[PDB]
Order: structure tokens, then C-alpha cells, then sequence
């Protein structure tokens, strides 16, 4: 097992982008292999299979469906796996890029079970499942509702971890580079100024993801200045970046 | 009311002109036929 | 070529349209490649060269796959030029497909010319795309080759293509003025036709190439346009527009006009309810204007187009920004005796605020139009008063207004009244 799988990915490694060719031997085969493999070999399948698929990148699209399949089948509780799988699904994402939104609807249900119950010792299965979110980019766009309140219970939970809750905010951050925010203004701002409160350690990566949001969001921010101004004072809060946007905003010059 | 014209303020909605595209350059790169090397199209790619 | 047609028009625009789809992406120093006499190289072309022979007023169009990297070199050889000049720029319109490091998408549905299509033909690749989203499960029955043998033309704004065509340009147009500085939007909106024509259908290619890792690059830099209110409302449009199709093809039903414009008039009216403070404008400004273009919905739009005019001098500044002027203008050509009280009106106001369009109504022999509601013992009093100011103010200190109203004869049409 082991030894046939190394060398055909170190062939399609070593030729580029002319291994295409050889993708409808490999690949009927190679999924065939995984659906009936057991035990430990699973996991290294898994592995070698996001190698290939980083390889052909764009022209893995006619396969794709019967990998979210396997996907789906195989997704278990079992820690091993799930690491193994987020990172398959990495790959995936900057493969297709802009097609992964076909696929997307078919992995979030075991998404939102991740966030649900996650026992993963300081939830770092989270942790990665987060910088998965990051990468998936403007695919998010028609699911976000659905993927931003796991997201937002993460970071307003105090129970939770402050490494997962850190993962949790910076996601939250780099999306608000690529998505659209306006709808969720509320379902955000709400937990991040109780986060401001209930724990100091998250203050600044809070503040960041704040100031982020508000250059997004721009005048519509507007109504939310005297709340959130009276947060800050409460506990000094005294950002460079947040400040001048709110100046900004309230002064009316776009920059 | 004090019997007195009201200052015109500067009205600046006139253009200062109107462009006219006289011409127009299709340089069109095609290469019908043959396939750029930097890129592996892929089998169906794009065709129209 | 270029230097041909840069001889044709020296002091004018010229527009270059690079397609490179077939030659390699171009280099970081600056190149764009074509090929030799036998086509057996590609050849470079340095940026610098090219923008040597075209000269000042131009606009450049690259569609291909790094073309990032072809604006940024551009900008360059810009500001290498300033430093020489010492001991090109703000002229200059760049539009490119992607960012240096985005590719182009290869995706089979789409065309290999989406860049072009989308500035060129909007409303096609415009419903093709709409048929490719998740939304169209929301309306069974609409495929692909209905969109093909959609009827209609693009000019005839009472068929179904028309009428999208029309829709369009109006949510485009609005698009561009909420959320582009005023001075940038009549740089690049009305300055020329074909120019606005261009950005107003990049704001289609940016929210398009968005959705497949593609982002648009322009040189006067726009902020993101692609999460703007409005592009919902064109969603709905484009649904209730051809979810008829299956009838007017098959059926040969008649095609039942889209409430869109209606309804933007309906919402114009409800902010003029309690819009006498100096609040936030009205986003809707912009289609109160494409509904002029029309007679179906022109009662309307000339009443509320003046009782927003009343609110204050204020407003009627930016009804004269917008651009309202040449078509209010062009209406005194009509003939419709319903339409003289509306404009009678609009003219008081405008002409009240900015005295110097007195010049622009005697060009187009409008002071005859008013003349005859001056003569006109049917029209109330209230009107024929405003139309004996609008004249009392073509008139003011200005020779060419005296010689012409006198020669239309004022002064007895006034002794009457």
C-alpha cells in the first residue's frame, strides 16, 4: 500500500502540469482504493490525495463529486481524521477557488457538528477547521449565515479556550477583507463588546477585528459609535487605527 | 425680510467639456489555433 | 496603427483594446507580448514604447491574465516620465481584467472573452450568470437555451430585452452616484458616452469576476461597488422579467411591463413625505431621470421631479448635477399640453438657482415653447405667473435675450395679461 502511493505522487510531482493526462487512470482507481481501505492506510490515502489534488489543481473538477462523497462517508468523531480531512479540504479550496461553492453545501453539515461538539483538547480541531473558513474566501458569500454563528458562539463563549477563541476572532477578521458584513452587524458587534467585558486577554485581537469591521462597514457603523464609545471608556480602551476611523467616519471624508 | 437679492452661489454643475472617442484600436491577440505554453488549458477549457 | 490614429485625433480620445489570451502573460519589466512576421516568436513590447506612440488622451482596455502587472507598469513609466520631464497620467484610463497575481477563469459555462462580454455585451453574460447562481432554483424552468431565444432587441425599450437594457443602465447609473464622490462621477459619467458606457458596465464585470477569485482593476481606483443594496433589487428585476419567458415564447402571452421603475418612483415619493430636512439624498435620483427618457411613466416623473425641486435651492442643485438639464431641455420640444404646466414649473425653479441657462433656451427656440402658455387664457394664473418670471429672467441684462423675446412679441402677449 504504502509503496505504491509514495511513488505516484513523487511522478506527478516531478512532471507538473503534464501528470493531466494520466488523471482518469489514476483517479477512478485511487477513490476506489480509499472506499475500501482500512484501518491506518485511510488516513495516508487521505494525505497523498490532497498532495494530487494540489498537483492537478483546476482539472480535478469532473472527480470532485465522488471525493466530497468519500468525504462525507468517512468523516467520523475520531480526531485523526478530522485534522486529516480539514487539511484535504484546504486543498481543495485553493484548487478550485471560485467552483468550491458547488461542493461547499455538501461539507457544512459536518461543519456546524465540529463547532457544536468539539472535545478536541483546546479545541484545536476547531483551531484548524477556523484557518480552513479563512481560505475559502468570497465562496463563503451564499453560506455565511449559516457559518457565522458556530463562528460567533466560539468567541463569545468563556467556557471555550483563549487559543480557540483568538482563531476564532482573526477569522472573523481576515473574512471581513473578502465578505460582506453589513447583514450581520448586530449578530457580531454584540458578542465583541461583551467579549471587551468578560475577559481583558482578548481585548486586542477584539479591538483589531472591531476596527477591521468598521472600515467594512463604513456609515452604516454609525449607529453603533455611542454604544461601543461607552464600552471603551469603561476600560480605556484607546486604539490608533479604531480611533481614526471612527474620525473618519464621523467627520465624513473616504479613505 | 431685509429688501435684498440673495447671493448666487457658484454653480458648478456645467461640464468643462465633452470628450468625443473619435477612434477606436481592436489589437486582438487570438492566437486561434494554438495554445499560449504558460497556461495548460485544460481539455474543455474555454472555447468561445 | 497607433500612431496613425494618434495623427487622426491628437487633442481627442483613443481607445486600445488589447486581447492576449493567446501570447504569454505579460513580464514584471514592463512587456506585452505579439508575434513575429512568421509566427513562430513572441515577441515583447515594451509598455513604455507603446505608451510613447499613443499619446495623451487615451484609454487602454487589457484582457488578460496578469494584467495587473501591466497597470502597475504603466503607472510607472507614468511617473518615470514625470521625473524626466523635470530636467500623462490623470489623462490616462487604464481598465484590466485581474490583478497581477489572479489568473483568468477556465471554467467551461463562461466565455474565454468574460472581460470583454461583460464591458461589451452586459446583458448577455447578465442573464447567463444569472442562470449559473443558486437562485435560479427559486424559478424552475428557465434554462440556458431559453435566455438564447430570449425576443426582442436592445434599443426598443417596450420589448423584454429592451426593457432590461433600460433597467440596467438606470441601476448602474444609480450604482455610480451613491457611491462614487461627485466630482469622480461626472469625470467619468458624463463627461463622454462611450467612456461612461465602459464603467458603467465594469461595475457588472467586478461584481461578476468577484465571484471566481477575479478582481477588476481600474486606474482611477473605484471603491467596491459589488455589495451595493441595489444589486438585489436587479436580481429581482432580471426574475420577474424572464419568468415570463416560458409564456411569451411558448404561449405567445403578452409581455406584462416590469413594475421596477413604478416602484422607484413609489419609493422617490415616500422620502419627499418627510424629506424636508437636508438628510441623506435620495438614492433613487438617478432613475427619476432614465424614467424621463420614456412617455409611460413621464407624468409622473416631471411632478415629483418638481415638487422635489421645491424643497429648496439645495436640491435643485443637485438635480442640476446629476444632469437633469438637457433633458428637461429637450422636453420643450414636446408638444403635449399636459406636460406645459409641469415644465413651466421645473423652469421657475431651475432658472431661479442658475440664472445662466438663460443662454441654453434661447439656443433651443424654448422661449416660444413659454410664450404660448403665456398666451393662453385656459392656463391658471398661478402658471402663467411663473412663465412671466422665467421670461423676466431670459431677459435680464442680456442683449441676445432682449433681440430674441422682442422679435417673439412679448410686449403685447404682456399688455394682454
Amino acid at each position: 500500500h504504502t509503496m505504491v502511493v509514495q511513488a505516484i505522487t513523487f511522478i506527478f510531482k516531478s512532471l507538473g502540469l503534464k501528470c493531466v493526462q494520466f488523471l482518469p487512470q489514476v483517479m477512478p482507481t485511487f477513490l476506489n482504493v480509499i472506499r475500501v481501505c482500512d484501518g491506518a492506510i485511510r488516513e495516508f490515502l487521505f494525505q497523498q490525495l490532497g498532495m494530487l489534488v494540489s498537483f492537478v489543481k483546476s482539472h480535478i473538477r469532473p472527480y470532485m463529486d465522488e471525493i466530497v462523497t468519500l468525504m462525507r462517508e468517512f468523516w467520523v468523531m475520531n480526531t485523526s481524521i478530522q485534522s486529516t480531512i480539514i487539511l484535504l479540504i484546504e486543498q481543495i479550496v485553493v484548487a478550485l477557488g471560485g467552483e468550491f461553492k458547488l461542493y461547499l453545501p455538501q461539507l457544512i453539515p459536518h461543519m456546524l457538528r465540529v463547532f457544536m461538539h468539539d472535545n478536541s483538547p483546546g479545541r484545536i480541531v476547531s483551531i484548524k477547521l477556523l484557518a480552513a473558513i479563512q481560505l475559502f474566501g468570497a465562496n463563503l458569500d451564499d453560506y455565511l449565515h449559516l457559518l457565522l454563528p458556530p463562528i460567533v458562539k466560539l468567541f463569545d463563549a468563556p467556557e471555550a479556550p483563549l487559543p480557540s477563541r483568538k482563531a476564532a476572532l482573526e477569522t472573523v477578521d481576515r473574512l471581513t477583507e473578502s465578505l460582506d458584513f453589513t447583514d450581520y452587524a448586530s449578530r457580531i458587534i454584540h458578542p465583541i463588546v461583551r467579549t471587551l467585558d468578560q475577559s481583558p486577554e482578548l481585548r486586542s485581537t477584539a479591538m483589531d477585528t472591531l476596527s477591521s469591521l468598521v472600515f467594512q462597514l463604513g456609515k452604516k457603523y454609525q449607529i453603533f459609535i455611542p454604544m461601543v464609545n461607552k464600552v471603551l471608556v469603561r476600560h480605556r480602551i484607546n486604539h490608533q487605527r479604531y480611533d481614526v476611523l471612527i474620525c473618519r467616519i464621523v467627520k465624513g471624508y473616504t479613505l | 425680510e431685509k429688501i435684498e437679492g440673495s447671493k448666487s452661489l457658484a454653480q458648478s454643475w456645467r461640464m468643462k467639456d465633452r470628450m468625443k472617442t473619435v477612434s477606436v484600436a481592436l489589437v486582438l491577440c487570438l492566437n486561434v489555433g494554438v495554445d499560449p505554453p504558460d497556461v495548460v488549458k485544460t481539455t474543455p477549457c474555454a472555447r468561445l | 496603427l497607433c500612431t496613425s490614429l494618434r495623427r487622426n485625433a491628437k487633442e481627442e480620445r483613443v481607445l486600445f483594446h488589447y486581447n492576449g489570451h493567446g501570447v504569454p502573460r505579460p513580464t514584471v519589466n514592463g512587456e506585452v507580448w505579439v508575434f513575429n512576421k512568421n509566427y513562430t516568436q513572441y515577441i515583447p513590447l515594451s509598455i513604455y514604447d507603446l505608451q510613447t506612440w499613443m499619446g495623451s488622451p487615451s484609454i487602454f482596455v487589457y484582457d488578460c491574465s496578469n494584467a495587473g502587472l501591466i497597470v502597475k507598469s504603466f503607472k510607472q513609466f507614468a511617473l518615470q516620465r514625470e521625473q524626466e520631464l523635470e530636467v500623462s497620467m490623470k489623462n490616462c484610463i487604464q481598465l484590466a481584467a485581474c490583478e497581477a497575481t489572479e489568473l483568468l477563469p477556465m471554467i467551461p459555462d463562461l466565455p474565454a472573452d468574460l472581460f470583454t462580454s461583460c464591458l461589451t455585451t452586459p446583458i448577455k453574460i447578465a442573464l447567463r450568470w444569472f442562470c449559473m447562481q443558486k437562485c435560479v432554483s427559486l424559478v424552475p424552468g428557465v434554462t440556458l437555451d431559453l435566455i438564447e431565444k430570449i425576443p426582442g432587441r436592445l434599443n426598443d425599450r417596450r420589448t423584454p430585452l429592451g426593457e432590461l437594457n433600460w433597467i440596467f443602465t438606470a441601476i448602474t447609473d444609480t450604482i455610480a452616484w451613491n457611491v462614487l464622490p461627485r466630482d469622480l462621477f461626472q469625470k467619468l459619467f458624463r463627461q463622454d458616452l462611450l467612456v461612461a458606457s465602459l464603467f458603467r458596465n465594469f461595475l457588472l464585470a467586478e461584481r461578476i469576476m468577484r465571484s471566481y477569485n477575479c478582481t477588476p482593476v481600474s486606474s482611477p481606483r473605484l471603491p467596491p461597488t459589488y455589495m451595493h443594496a441595489m444589486w438585489q433589487a436587479w436580481d429581482l428585476a432580471v426574475d420577474i422579467c424572464l419568468s415570463q419567458l416560458p409564456t411569451i415564447i411558448e404561449e405567445g402571452t403578452a409581455f406584462r411591463h416590469s413594475p421596477f421603475f413604478a416602484e422607484q418612483l413609489t419609493a422617490f415619493q415616500v422620502w419627499l413625505t418627510m424629506g424636508v430636512e437636508n438628510r441623506n439624498p435620495p438614492e433613487q435620483l438617478p432613475i427619476v431621470l432614465q424614467v424621463l427618457l420614456s412617455q409611460v411613466h413621464r407624468l409622473r416623473a416631471l411632478d415629483l421631479l418638481g415638487r422635489f425641486l421645491d424643497l429648496g435651492p439645495w436640491a435643485v442643485s443637485l438635480a442640476l448635477s446629476v444632469g437633469i438639464f438637457p433633458y428637461v431641455l429637450k422636453l420643450l420640444q414636446s408638444s403635449a399640453r399636459e406636460l406645459r404646466p409641469l415644465l413651466v414649473f421645473i423652469w421657475a425653479k431651475i432658472l431661479a438657482v442658475d440664472s445662466s441657462c438663460q443662454a441654453d433656451l434661447v439656443k433651443d427656440n424654448g422661449h416660444k415653447y413659454f410664450l404660448s402658455v403665456l398666451a393662453d387664457p385656459y392656463m391658471p394664473a398661478e402658471h402663467r405667473t411663473m412663465t412671466a418670471f422665467i421670461l423676466a429672467v431670459i431677459v435680464n441684462s442680456y442683449h441676445t435675450g432682449q433681440e430674441a423675446c422682442l422679435q417673439g412679441n412679448l410686449i403685447a402677449i404682456c399688455l394682454e395679461q
